[PDB]
């Protein structure tokens, strides 16, 4: 139903036949960027729960797949899996603790 | 002196006529489609193609059959021997057998 993410379709009689307006959604605009499958920090491999590491050259934030909205990695939206020497495409960055701050005061 | 039916067929008025699309430019096409797929996904389908690199486009399509996306990246060279493995498989039966 279209070319795009069907969102709605609205169908209208015709003379021996239908017509139906497919609603669909299409990206627009897009930049480029550098991306890797997981994080290594302190030892322990991070991936995604949903979205996609990406890097702005300097640092790095993850990202919903079909829109850009860059947030701050921590581990609420990420998930430990094995060590840094299996995964090929590892990069080195921090991961933020929202249990430190809460503890130190 | 071995007369062939297709000059029968085409003395008593029956004729074949060409396609429209050759087939050097079917196989145009497939490559087209082959490195849309390769290189941007599902990406292409949509709207503009979005480049991606293969080992993470593989763990998108993990997670479309419920499976964590750390089992390929813990496991993908032997994934990739396993695909490599089935196309010379495909190659051996298409060069084999002919039915
Ligand atoms: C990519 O975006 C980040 C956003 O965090 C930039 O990092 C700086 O982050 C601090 C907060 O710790 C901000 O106060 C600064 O304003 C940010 N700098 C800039 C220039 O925006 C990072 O610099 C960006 N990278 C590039 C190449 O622009
Ligand atoms: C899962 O199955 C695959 C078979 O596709 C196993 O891979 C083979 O493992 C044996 C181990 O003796 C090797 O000799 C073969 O060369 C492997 N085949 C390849 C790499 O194509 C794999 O070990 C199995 N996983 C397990 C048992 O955890
Ligand atoms: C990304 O980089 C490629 C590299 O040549 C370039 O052609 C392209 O214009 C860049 N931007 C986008 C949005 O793809
Ligand atoms: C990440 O850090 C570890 C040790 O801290 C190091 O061995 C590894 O080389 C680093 N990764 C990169 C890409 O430099």
């Amino acid at each position: 139903c279209g070319k795009g993410y069907h969102l709605m379709s609205f169908p209208q009689s015709a003379p021996h036949g239908v017509v139906f307006l497919h609603v669909t959604y299409v990206p627009a605009q897009e930049k480029n960027f550098t991306t890797a499958p997981a994080i290594c920090h302190d030892g322990k491999a991070h991936f995604p729960r949903e979205g996609v590491f990406v890097s702005n050259g300097t640092h790095w934030f993850v990202t919903q797949r079909n829109f850009y909205e860059p947030q701050i990695i921590t581990t609420d939206n990420t998930f430990v899996s094995g060590n840094c020497d299996v995964v090929i495409g590892i990069v080195n960055n921090t991961v933020y603790d929202p249990l430190q701050p809460e503890l130190d005061s | 002196a071995a007369r062939d039916l297709i000059c029968a067929q085409k003395f008593n008025g029956l004729t074949v006529l060409p396609p429209l699309l050759t087939d050097e430019m079917i196989a145009q096409y497939t490559s087209a489609l082959l490195a849309g797929t390769i290189t941007s996904g599902w990406t292409f389908g949509a709207g503009a193609a979005l480049q991606i690199p293969f080992a993470m486009q593989m763990a998108y399509r993990f997670n479309g059959i419920g499976v964590t996306q750390n089992v390929l990246y813990e496991n993908q060279k032997l994934i990739a021997n396993q695909f490599n493995s089935a196309i010379g498989k495909i190659q051996d039966s298409l060069s084999s057998t002919a039915s």
